[PDB]
């Protein structure tokens, strides 16, 4: 895909026994953070601790959020990730609690296994009766490999998924029985008699051999709250997609949950725990935060990580002022990882590790330059400066990237701290906040 | 022993034959 | 010898547990000790039922949503089977409501003042307002001018299910949109095409996710019909009910005509294709489990439901290259769940307490019940816990000797075995 | 092995038979007066002859409101019907907040009753319908009847269907060779699958092989059902079960709450005191919990004191951590936990107690031992000094941290060194307020 | 009688008044109140009497003296058939109905009218039942033998019949009900037959019965809004019903009883904490109350010079003036010791609670310093209490213990005054720790 | 970018041919389907697919049609009738489309530009899911 701006980290940097590294996986810095977020994804990995309050704190462009993916990335395939923001919840067709819950069950995991038979063979002989209005589609499909030869009956969605990419005879096909999947993997006969109707160029695929039914055991994660949407009605499945998953009803989760409570009583399928990130949790209201105090006491919540960063502030919801933005019951609940500010060498660290990510080529002077604005303004802006540079640097017809390219990126864009002094010098010419301007020169 | 085949009724329905030769489309 | 085997508590259960500990009471420790030194008795019995198996205290029958119905029951060559389900709740409405309200009459108005404000006073009518429907055909570029006027005056169902329009104007306002466009293209295209595979996602992301084999986990707990209006002594009331609950149309549209019909109307009745009822237009279920909220009771499950019978299951799984026999002790109604249990998918030869000297001469044999010299067995499996040993020492005599006394955890059986 | 939370460690009030409470036993420790009386509450519950009987679990943050709550579930048994909730859960974008109290009033009352299924039960061996005279007629259907035969376990019948029964076969895609199972309560009908008496190797639909039922065709079956009355109130408001069109389209459509008349509801109750006065169904109240009732507004404390006086209200149990507190919605009506004046005069208030030292150092060791956790005694004292100093949920969340870091140094038991560094990677809410107080860039 | 568990208002079977509507002193289930009880009397007779339209009452004093008590009294005086809507004030709050269109369905709720039909019903013990049927089933012919305690008599049915009665199936020995002209065939159920249970019904088979149709108006107004099926009387979903389908439904209703084919039952719109309705629903009232269709309001409510909502001003009992204008207010007043000793001893009474002379004192005293809900909730679990010690009469030592376990308003605000460290009060502040 | 390759153009017959010994109890069995498509300079006689013919039967081609197959999916498409093909003189509502111009046979490259929101609406949206 494309360059963001979390791309270089892959995962924490830690060793096995969760001590972090200087720098590595592109993560420099904030030791106590990275090892307590190490403990967080060891924990997480266990998968028998549930339903527990991380928050993640600290001032602006720190890398809490860094921190977040470096866990994503470090907590391995098919275990649910679920990164929202706190915007997301308020919503016109679901409840503030009810988007909570679909966020808590979109990550919780069930890992499903399920018995399959593979038949790749070469198509003998395609007999499909159907209706005269086309409704009703049954008939046979005699199939054969090198040793033995059989003859299938289809039911109507094998037919449906046999018109659609026309299997015609002397073609080498799979077919998956548990999930009713055709391949057709090539052509074998090449037959003289050739219609002018297909414009099919199919490859030619050698005769398969040995047995034609492989029976195999494939395993797949469906999320809790894909089960609940595919349940709650008849077209769930579409939902899934639309998201019109109007405020499902607690009858359908209560089946839902003793449904895979058997389901993992009898080894058929077994609960993963996965982790809800909600970056900015300032922005959500009391409501949500006593709904989110109420169901981290739950059997299937997951851990839940939280990132904010404002000190002392106003609860969103109430009249007060409480610190981080969360009441006193919730950060009850919680316990708080604290990520703390960079020197010089943290961030021409990170810095170097940007401009290596974005094939940018910098030198000693301009790194150094870079780290010296960085200090000064911040570290996104420094960040968001190597890019401009380097396309000032390719416009001077030159690879590397100089001096004289990062101090023209610096003069062409501002920082806050430059902007707020050239409107405070120039506030006339501004609109204020009583909506006063003077748009006219003389 | 060998259990027999389900029966397979195909009366009033068009038939679509793909053999390695020819298709045939026998309709009403 | 001896080799007293653990099991835990499934969630059945462990439900019928929690269900008769609560429904019982009455010092619970008492009742432990009291099925230690051994109304009374019967809470034990009715304990150790529920810990052998969940079935041996009800037997699970289907799982359907209870039905909200009053129907024709019977009260105990063909039988025919008539729908005749009804609500429970009735609303009576008067005659003179229905009569002066809703019918026309004479003395009424309803269908002069319904024929004034839908046909004399429609905007669509081309009889008086012709100068709009031609603008409007102009726009749409529908061929008749009398769509605006019958689709303004057709119920919205009723005009979803006959909307088979096949030309129109090319002379139009009414534009092809670009998704339409990538709608047409991939209405009738095969797989791996680009086009097609990138509109097509919803199929891949079924396929991949094998969701064509997921079990139902949720059902409805009530099932109802809508609530039965009756009028006393009006049967235009029950006609019109009767063309409302079961429209021909409606209940066309959500069905298909049989295959053989098909053939009878088009072939020998000389009908054509496209004058035949529209069909088939019910949306197709998820699995062949979610086209229905009625689930039967499975082999599969009974077996996983009573830990006791699912580790025994497992061990004759483990255990079945060397004959043995199974010894069930005191507890009565457990043979024929293990007649059924072993006469339905996993087949052994088996024996129901003469037998002994069969068992004597035929090793093909492989299950005991014999409830409370038998030297040609080989290894030994109860089914009770520690009770008093003289009636133990007494089926041991029967008599390698292998022991299994299967002990379920987190229950009176394992207290009293720990006793 | 077994996944934990919160409230595993508790299996119940603990009482004795006199109602009296043992200081540790059930999961519980302290709070001797607050579990009697819950267990006087638990036993008004089981009397099963009151309505609307409501209390207030009042007390501080982390004291074991909703330990009480679950501890009066657990008692209760699962025949009962529980509905946990929380105030903020009330405000729905579909619906208006009163009718969902009101859902969760009725979804807390239980209903168990006997069900006679009458069953068309078996294997299709014939299907042939008979086509209709005219079938363009536009008022009846292309077929009159069909004609279906259906062999269970030592017996052979069958059935001429009317064609509504016949779609309900027929959307169910039932063939020759299927085993089905005809319900004549609803005219549903369940495709069991295809008979294992044919080749069942041949299949492509990866399809269930089943036996011949056993009995007879057309039997009569007895299920108990365990239902609320609030299922009955969404089946009858939201028709669902019929074979006519109105059932099927509403099958269909996207479900969404509705506002349910007094009319409904009284008609239901008028069903249900039928069906128990013929002894076929037995009623059991319920418990409805509401935790963090400061969340509720005006309103809905309002119509709380209106529906509390009905003769169908279950038992009603509210917690709150509020003191002298402003009622939500309002502007100077301040009230004791958020709860107005009218309400309290209809509530019980229970008091909740903080803990001592020793009585937050064998929590922590109960939870430990729940969380398959060696602590030593020295890392245990020093878990109690840090739960006094800064609060228990830090003491019993700093468990886990410890066990990782105990397990990383390939350890089973928790050192001291092991808690010192958990306390030093993760900090309370009061060491995190004095980092944000003596902090310049917010924190 | 239907689903009734035992409730806060069950012992109110009515107003316990005279023919002189003169108050009893404890008559009825109701104590005290006399002047407050003698108004709700002489309201129930203006309702009883028929000829006053939109009248509204309100019924105003503190909380626990009995306003609701007065409504319910009144409820069960005024009988079957007559419409009485008891709704909140929180109620017409809705996200799919406006306030004065719930307030406008809540008050043609209250207005009945009333219709008398005959029927033609043959209810009959079903003796046989014969069906010849055809060689290929075209025509089906069937002899139906009925009979009652009195009668016994053979008919010859036809097709319909015939199909009416295979669909739910009629053996021999079941008591049915047939009508004739909708052919509705209901199963009353199986005979006295030993081999559910119904006696054979009277004799004179075919006999007029007599159905009276009470018939709200919000009923007639859903039936005739052709976009609105009935089925919106339970799901709920009218969604504002226009205005010209109400005024068609009051002429056909005056054309109605112009000409003497139905009735008109006034009834009684109740109003629970009114005082929570907004400014523009007091307007909405205060016009809706001169229509000719219009019920009694009885409004309830304790508040005393509150902030009235909607605006930013104080009015008294929360109304503003013009709605006071339009009402007469009942006021209820305080209980003296014997009129909470009486209504202990009815709660008592009504619950099967025994307890002794000391208990009923020591409760008293406890309704007399604390409330009287808070000792006729201390009731049931002092009773739970007495039969946890295996004791049938509740002792002073049961309520003493109730007491004790179970705080009341006081007690609580005073407790938690003492330890407001502890709580979390409106800044947000709580002190979780125990020590330092 | 794709690749499309299409045969279309004004039709000249329509020949369902029959196949030797043809089964029994079905009327007309089709062997394949003969097509004699025309356009400006070219003129190329098809052998096609028998379940082709169907799709005949279901945009209603008959002989004088402008039609139009993709040979990938073998789906017909009746743009209208021919411009010479105006028979009938005095009324009719048909369009008549002009004859295409170039050979029958045209393998052409398109380039089709779509937005990735264009892309999420069409495929949240059953894509022709053919219910109620
Ligand atoms: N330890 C780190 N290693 C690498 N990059 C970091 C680190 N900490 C912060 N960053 C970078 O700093 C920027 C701001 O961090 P981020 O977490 O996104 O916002 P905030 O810290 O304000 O929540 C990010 O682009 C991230 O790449
Ligand atoms: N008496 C007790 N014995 C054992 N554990 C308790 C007790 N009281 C509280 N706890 C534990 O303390 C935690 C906080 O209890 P909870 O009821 O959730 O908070 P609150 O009392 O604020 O509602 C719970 O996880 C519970 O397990
Ligand atoms: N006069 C009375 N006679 C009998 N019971 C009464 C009387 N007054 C009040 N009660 C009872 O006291 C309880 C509380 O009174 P309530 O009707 O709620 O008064 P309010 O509505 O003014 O708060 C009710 O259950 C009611 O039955």
């Amino acid at each position: 895909s494309l360059i963001a701006a979390h791309s270089h980290i892959t995962g924490l940097g830690l060793d096995e026994n969760l001590q972090p590294r200087p720098t590595s996986e592109g993560m420099v810095g904030q030791l106590q953070a990275r090892r307590a977020a190490g403990v967080i994804l060891k924990m997480v990995q266990n998968g028998t601790i549930a339903g527990r309050a991380v928050l993640v704190a600290g001032p602006p462009s720190t890398g809490k959020t860094a921190l977040a993916m470096g866990v994503s990335q470090s907590l391995g395939k098919d275990v649910p990730f679920t990164a929202i923001a706190g915007s997301e919840i308020f919503s016109l067709e679901l409840s503030k609690t009810e988007a909570l819950t679909q966020a808590f069950r979109k990550s919780i995991g069930i890992k499903i296994k399920e018995e399959t038979e593979l038949i790749e063979g070469e198509v003998v002989e395609i007999q499909i009766d159907r209706s005269i209005t086309g409704g009703h589609k049954q008939g046979k499909l005699t199939i054969k490999t090198t040793d033995m030869e059989t003859i299938y009956e289809l039911g109507n969605k094998m037919i449906d998924g046999l018109t659609k990419e026309k299997v015609l005879a002397g073609d080498v096909i799979s077919i998956d029985k548990a999930s009713g999947k055709i391949t057709k993997l090539g052509r074998s006969f090449a037959r003289s008699r050739d219609y002018d109707a297909m414009g099919a160029d199919t490859r030619f695929v050698q005769c398969p051999e040995g047995e034609l039914q492989k029976r195999k055991t494939v395993v797949h994660t469906v999320s809790l709250h894909e089960i609940d949407v595919i349940n709650s009605r008849t077209q769930g499945f579409l939902a899934l997609f639309t998201g019109d998953t109007g405020e499902i009803r607690s009858e359908v989760r209560d089946q839902i949950n003793t449904k895979v409570a058997e389901w993992k009583e009898e080894g058929k399928a077994e609960i993963v725990p996965g982790v809800l990130f909600i970056d900015e949790v300032h922005m959500l209201d009391i409501e949500c935060f006593s709904f989110i105090n109420r169901a981290l006491e739950d059997e299937f919540a997951p851990i839940v990580m939280m990132a904010t960063n404002r000190g002392v502030s106003k609860t969103r919801g109430t009249n007060y002022k409480s610190p981080h933005g969360l009441p006193l019951d919730l950060l009850d609940r919680s316990i708080i990882i604290t990520t703390k500010s960079y020197n010089e060498q943290e961030i021409k660290t990170i810095l170097s590790i940007r401009a290596q990510e974005e094939e940018v080529e910098l030198s000693s002077d301009a790194l150094d330059l870079l780290t010296k604005t960085g200090v000064e303004t911040s570290l996104r802006y420094s960040s968001n400066l190597i890019s401009v540079a380097q396309q000032i640097a390719m416009k001077r017809k030159n690879n590397t990237v100089e001096v004289e390219d990062v101090k023209r990126a610096y003069l062409l864009f501002l920082d806050s701290a430059r902007s707020v002094k050239y409107v405070q010098e120039n506030e006339s010419q501004y609109i204020d906040d009583q909506g006063n301007v003077q748009i006219s020169i003389a | 022993f060998v259990k027999p085949r389900r029966p397979y009724n195909s009366e009033g329905m068009t038939r679509i034959l793909r053999r390695y030769e020819e298709d045939l489309f026998c309709t009403f | 010898i001896e080799i007293d085997v653990l099991c835990d508590l499934t969630q059945r259960q462990a439900k019928l547990y929690q269900v008769l500990k609560s429904q019982i009471s009455t010092n619970y420790d008492a009742i432990e000790n009291a099925a230690t030194n051994d109304n009374l008795i019967n809470a034990v019995m009715q304990f150790r039922k529920v810990c052998n198996h969940p079935d041996l205290f009800e037997r699970a029958d289907v799982d359907s949503p209870f039905s909200f119905t009053t129907f024709g029951k019977t009260t105990s060559k063909f039988t025919d089977l008539i729908y005749s389900s009804r609500n429970p709740i009735k609303y009576s409405l008067p005659r003179l409501i229905y009569e002066d309200l809703i019918l026309p009459n004479y003395n009424n108005d309803v269908d002069i003042a319904n024929k004034l404000k839908n046909v004399k006073f429609n905007i669509f009518n081309p009889s008086t307002n012709y100068e709009l429907c031609l603008f409007l055909s102009k726009l749409t570029g529908e061929p008749s001018l009398n769509e605006f006027f019958r689709v303004s005056t057709t119920p919205l169902l009723k005009r979803v299910i006959e909307r088979t329009n096949g030309p129109k104007n090319t002379d139009s306002l009414s534009f092809k949109t670009i998704t339409q466009e990538l709608l047409e293209v991939t209405r009738n295209a095969p797989s791996e095409g680009v086009m097609a595979s990138l509109l097509n996602v919803e199929k891949h992301a079924y396929e991949r996710e094998y969701l064509n084999c997921i079990q139902r986990g949720y059902h409805p707990n009530v099932s109802a019909p809508p609530v039965t209006i009756e009028v006393l002594g009006s049967s235009h009331v029950t006609n019109s009910i009767n063309n409302e609950l079961f429209d021909p149309l409606i209940s066309q549209a959500l069905s298909d005509i049989p295959a053989i019909t098909q053939y009878n109307m088009h072939v020998k009745k000389g009908i054509p294709v496209e004058d035949f009822p529209k069909t088939g237009l019910f949306p197709e279920p998820l699995n062949k489990n979610f086209s229905s909220n009625i689930s039967m009771p499975s082999m599969d499950r009974f077996i996983t439901e009573s830990a006791k019978l699912r580790k025994l299951d497992e061990l004759l799984v483990k255990l079945k290259s060397e004959g043995h026999r199974v010894l069930i002790y005191f507890q009565m109604t457990k043979m024929m769940d293990l007649m059924e249990e072993y006469l339905t998918y996993r087949q052994y030869n088996h024996i129901r307490l003469d037998l002994v000297h069969d068992w004597q001469t035929n090793p093909e044999i492989f299950v005991f019940l014999l409830s409370t010299n038998l030297t040609a067995a080989d290894t030994v499996i109860f089914y009770d816990s520690d009770w008093n040993p003289t009636i133990d020492s007494q089926a041991m005599d029967r008599a390698q000797v292998t022991v299994y006394r299967l002990l379920v955890r987190g229950t009176i059986e394992e207290r009293m075995r720990d006793r | 092995v077994t996944r934990t939370a919160a409230h595993t460690h508790i299996k119940g009030l603990g009482l004795d038979e006199s109602g009296v409470a043992k200081r540790v036993e059930g999961g519980f420790v302290g709070q001797i007066e607050a579990r009697e009386a819950c267990g006087v509450i638990v036993d008004l519950i089981k009397a099963k002859k009151m309505s609307g009987r409501a209390i207030l679990l009042a007390g501080g943050p982390s004291t074991g409101k909703t330990a009480l709550a679950l501890a009066i579930s657990q008692e209760l048994g699962p025949k009962v019907p529980f509905c946990p909730l929380v105030g903020s859960e009330l405000y729905s974008v579909e619906v208006k907040k009163t009718e969902t109290l009101m859902e969760n009033f009725r979804r807390a009352i239980g209903l168990r009753i006997k069900e006679t299924k009458e069953v068309y039960e078996g294997e299709v061996t014939e299907l042939t319908p008979e086509d209709a005279e005219n079938p363009l007629g536009g008022y009846g259907k292309t077929i009159s009847h069909v004609i279906v035969g259906l062999k269970s376990a030592k017996g052979t019948k069958t059935l001429r269907l009317d064609p509504t029964i016949y779609e309900s076969i027929q959307r169910e895609k039932v063939s020759i060779g299927d085993v089905i199972y005809i319900e004549a309560n609803t005219g549903a009908v369940k495709r069991v699958g295809r008979s294992d008496a044919y080749a069942t190797e041949f299949d492509l639909e990866t399809e269930e092989y089943v036996p011949l039922p056993k009995g007879e065709v057309h039997k009569k079956k007895e299920i108990v059902q365990d239902v609320t009355l609030h299922d009955l109130d969404v089946a009858n408001a939201r028709p669902q079960g019929g074979q006519d069109v109105i059932s099927m389209m509403g099958q269909l459509l996207k479900p969404k709450k509705t506002e349910i008349t007094e009319k409904l509801r009284q008609e239901v109750n008028k069903v249900v005191a039928k069906y128990i006065d013929q002894g076929v169904a037995e009623l059991i109240p319920g418990v409805l919990f509401i935790d963090e009732v400061n969340m509720l507004d005006i309103e809905i404390f309002t119509y709380l004191n209106k529906a509390l006086e009905s003769n169908i209200a279950p038992v009603v149990v509210l917690a709150s951590n509020r003191g002298m507190t402003t009622v939500r919605g309002t502007e100077d009506v301040i009230s004791p936990h958020g709860v107005p004046p009218d309400l309290i005069d209809r509530l019980l208030i229970v008091r909740t107690l903080p803990y001592d030292k020793d009585e937050i150092r064998t929590i922590i060791e109960r939870r430990a031992t729940v969380e398959r956790l060696q602590v030593e005694s020295s890392a245990l004292d020093l878990l109690a000094t840090m739960g006094t100093e800064t609060s228990l949920r830090y003491a019993l969340q700093l468990l886990a941290p410890c066990g990782i870091l105990a397990q990383t140094s390939n350890r089973k038991e928790i050192v001291v060194n092991d808690v010192n560094e958990a306390k030093l990677l993760f900090l309370d809410a009061k060491r995190s307020t004095k980092i944000l107080e003596t902090s310049a860039n917010y924190l």
